[PDB]
């Protein structure tokens, strides 16, 4: 998940 | 007055975006995790690839070392953490309980506990010996972006997209302090300072802030880098000059003077977002790692 934008 | 970090090595091997890099406490190794589901171990001083550790079913967002450099823990999209024997590469235990991606993890200094944060909005505390979940904390109201123990493991700091940073008593699981900002930007990273007196929190408005959490006072604001999208790691560098180190969405590593807040160096070379940086425990060496256009880790060395 860290390597995509989720915010 | 200013460091002079120069590129020494570029380490290739991961087949997707890298997510986190961490130096072993003994300073011999760098561990890296990736969306490619793998942990890799590299020599800290010659950049030589050492081994691949595999077993997670989906990508890994974080990795952390035990104080004796003998264990690793990893946090995965497969909703588990795994504890690994570094020497053999074997999975010792799989920690199950989170209901969504595990995003961040760390051992305490005693290395008998692991703390984890998840997209399930909870912080969990695990017994290393048994792999049992000791406590589940209903910590936040959005994904937990970071979890870190202080210098003696008595406190945990957590950060979340909910806009909060919380300080927790490890033994009791009680929240001792909530830090707030009236404009409430998502908090994308947090960690304690080496002395444990401060926290360093990143927010998705292109700022890093040093807080005296006991007093609820923001002491320093670091700006000028780009961070509005990803959960980028930041660091205290204490081996030479006292700096703050972070990745950036403009593909650079940023270095600030801790006290003055002046940017003292920007490290150019990566070709994608620098998602993670780590500072070597004894030498003036930085590791940096980048997203999908790049997929490499770089090692940089300074005289101070």
């Amino acid at each position: 998940a860290r390597t995509k934008q989720t915010a | 007055v200013k460091p002079n970090y120069a590129l020494k090595f570029t380490l290739a091997g991961h087949t997707k975006a890298v997510s986190s890099v961490k130096f072993s406490p003994n300073g011999e190794w760098l561990a890296s995790s990736s969306a490619d589901k793998l942990i890799k171990i590299w020599g800290a001083y010659d950049g030589k690839f050492e081994k691949t550790i595999s077993g997670h079913k989906l990508g890994i967002s974080d990795v952390a070392w035990s104080s004796d450099s003998n264990l690793l823990v990893s946090a995965s999209d497969d909703k588990t953490l795994k504890i690994w024997d570094v020497s053999s590469g074997k999975c010792l235990k799989t920690l199950k309980g989170h209901s969504n991606y595990v995003f961040c993890c760390n051992f305490n200094p005693q290395s008998n506990l692991i703390v984890s944060g998840s997209f399930d909005e909870s912080v969990r505390i695990w017994d290393v010996k048994t792999g049992k979940c000791l406590k589940t904390l209903p910590a936040h109201s959005d994904p937990v972006s970071a979890v870190h123990f202080n210098r003696d493991g008595s406190l945990i700091v957590s950060s979340s997209y909910d806009g909060l940073c919380r300080i927790w008593d490890t033994a009791s699981g009680q929240c001792l302090k909530t830090l707030i900002d009236d404009d409430n930007p998502p908090v994308s990273f947090v960690k304690f300072s080496p002395n444990g007196k401060y926290i360093l929190a990143a927010t998705l408005d292109n700022t890093l802030k040093l807080w005296d959490y006991s007093k609820g006072k923001c002491l320093k604001t670091y700006t000028g880098h780009k961070n509005e999208k990803y959960c980028i790691f930041a660091n205290f560098s204490v081996t030479g000059g006292k700096w703050i180190v972070s990745g950036s969405e403009d593909n650079l590593v940023y270095i600030w003077n801790l006290q003055t807040k002046e940017i003292v160096q920007k490290l150019q070379g990566h070709t994608d977002v620098v998602i993670s940086t780590a500072c070597h425990p004894t030498e003036n060496i930085i590791a940096s790692a980048a997203l999908e256009n790049d997929k490499t880790i770089k090692l940089w060395k300074s005289d101070c």
